[PDB]
Parts: C-alpha cells; sequence; structure tokens
C-alpha cells in the first residue's frame, strides 16, 4: 500500500470521516395525503416505478 | 415565504385536518384559516448561493472608488463598467466578477 | 544588473498578474487542504518571494572583489545575502501576521489605490 497510490486512496477514503450533512445539499417538507402516490411531478414517474 | 394573517396580522402556522386532509394555514390568535396552495412547509439550504449577487444598488456606478473596465455590455454593447468581486464574505467565497453597466445598470459575469 | 532585475521584477508582476485572471476565472489550481483564496495568497506570495531571491542573486553576483559589503559578507563578520538584496535590489514583500497587507479601509489598504 505504501508503493501503489491507488490502495493508498482507497486506506484514506475508509479511515476519513464522512457524515450525511457532508454530502447532503438541501432537505424539504412536503404535505402528502397519499402513502401509495404524490404530488411531486418530477418525482412521481420514479415513486410509481418503485412502486410498481 | 410566509404569509400573515389578514384580520390580525400574526402568523399563519401550518395546520392539518384529520378528517379533510388538507394543509391549511391558521391562525392561533384567532379561528382564521385560510387553504395552502402549496405543500413546500419547510426548505433549508446547507450549501447556499444567495446574498452573492443579491448586493446590489441601483447608484452603484456613482461611486469613485470602483475600478472601471472596457468589458463589453451583452444588453447595450456599452465600452464603460464597474466591476467588483462577491459581496458574500465567507472563506469559500469565489473570486469571480460582477460587471455593471452604466447605462442599462444589470449585473453580469464574463463566463 | 539594474536592467536584469527590473527585468525579473516585471516578469514576476506579470506571472501575478497571469495569477489573478486565473483565479478570477475559475481556472486556478487549488493547494489540497486549503481553500481557493488561501491558495491563491500562498502561490503569490511564493512568486515575490522568489523574486525578490532571483534580483538579490543577480545582484549578489555582480558585486566585485574589492567590495566592501561582499567582504563583510564573506568574512562572517557582519551582514548576510537578504541584506545584499535589500539594500541593492529590491525590498521585496512586507507581511503582517504571516500574510500580505490586509484590507483595512473598505475592501483596500489605502484610500490612494
Ligand atoms: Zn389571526
Ligand atoms: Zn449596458
Amino acid at each position: 500500500i505504501a508503493l501503489d497510490i491507488e490502495k493508498a486512496k482507497v486506506i484514506q477514503s475508509s479511515i476519513e470521516y464522512t457524515t450525511l450533512k457532508n454530502v447532503t445539499s438541501a432537505t424539504e417538507i412536503y404535505y402528502d395525503p397519499d402513502p401509495t402516490s404524490t404530488v411531486i411531478e418530477e418525482d412521481f414517474d420514479t415513486v410509481e416505478a418503485y412502486f410498481s | 415565504s410566509f404569509r400573515f394573517c389578514l384580520e390580525c396580522n400574526n402568523m399563519l402556522y401550518p395546520k392539518e385536518d384529520k378528517e379533510n386532509q388538507r394543509l391549511l394555514y391558521s391562525c392561533r390568535n384567532c379561528d382564521y384559516t385560510e387553504l395552502a396552495e402549496d405543500p413546500k412547509v419547510y426548505r433549508h439550504e446547507l450549501i447556499t448561493n444567495i446574498g452573492e449577487t443579491a448586493g446590489i444598488v441601483d447608484d452603484i456606478g456613482q461611486d469613485p472608488t470602483l475600478p472601471r473596465s472596457d468589458k463589453e455590455c451583452p444588453e447595450c454593447h456599452s465600452r464603460d463598467c464597474v466591476f467588483f468581486q462577491s459581496q458574500q464574505r465567507r472563506k469559500d467565497t469565489n473570486m469571480t466578477l460582477f460587471y455593471v453597466c452604466l447605462n442599462c445598470k444589470k449585473t453580469f459575469r464574463d463566463e | 544588473t539594474m536592467k536584469e532585475i527590473t527585468h525579473a521584477i516585471s516578469s514576476a508582476k506579470e506571472q501575478v498578474q497571469e495569477i489573478i485572471y486565473k483565479a478570477q476565472h475559475n481556472e486556478l489550481e487549488l493547494k489540497p487542504g486549503m481553500t481557493l483564496r488561501e491558495s491563491f495568497e500562498g502561490e503569490v506570495s511564493r512568486t515575490l518571494n522568489d523574486a525578490r531571491d532571483s534580483a538579490g542573486r543577480s545582484a549578489e553576483m555582480n558585486l566585485k572583489d574589492l567590495n566592501n559589503v561582499k567582504q563583510m559578507v564573506s568574512a562572517g563578520s557582519k551582514g548576510s545575502f537578504i541584506n545584499i538584496a535589500q539594500m541593492s535590489a529590491c525590498v521585496g514583500q512586507q507581511m503582517v501576521e504571516g500574510k500580505r497587507i490586509a484590507f483595512g479601509f473598505a475592501d483596500r489598504s489605502l484610500p490612494h489605490f
């Protein structure tokens, strides 16, 4: 690992601390009274694909 | 953005009906209740870019301490302009320039 | 030698101008563990330090053996290379708290800029 850069980078990634807040960009709260469907149109396709 | 009560000017907190399954903005100081238009109750930006270009005034061309360039205006193609960096002053802030024309007074970049 | 020193300082200032343009067009490489502003400041400071060292080295190579400052520096009794550089070629960059002169006014160092 000391003479190889890729394995060293793998070890570095495995050591460094990473929280959810680091990768998160924005969080939102929405009102949706239908458990099996949704009001948002952008995500409607993906969630209906999941449920089906 | 949050709305205010139309009768006693207090804040309209969101409320949910168990029987009707609707989102309603209701004032806790009275019985007033108005139907909500959007379900976006709350939004938090961990990384934000607001205030970077929001610090702009319409009289910034009268400041004598600002540098003057000859960059081309995208709208009226003037030959004089005034530039400055980002008004946000965090440690992560970029060093990109904002140019202001002396005729249309709009803010535009160089990219 | 004065022509050579002036050429070195002018070339360094042109290099600093190029670094400024690159940082103002998002074309600057970020040193790991440091922000864009910190990397830009460090790179400009390194360029200016190299400029002063090059000008001083030119000035110190110019000196004859009969030069008295050279004789004192070579004896090791008083003075060093930086003294010759600052006396003859260039004083260099002034650092306050390990950084260049800050913007004590509103976004400038003096009301003459
Ligand atoms: Zn009310
Ligand atoms: Zn214009």
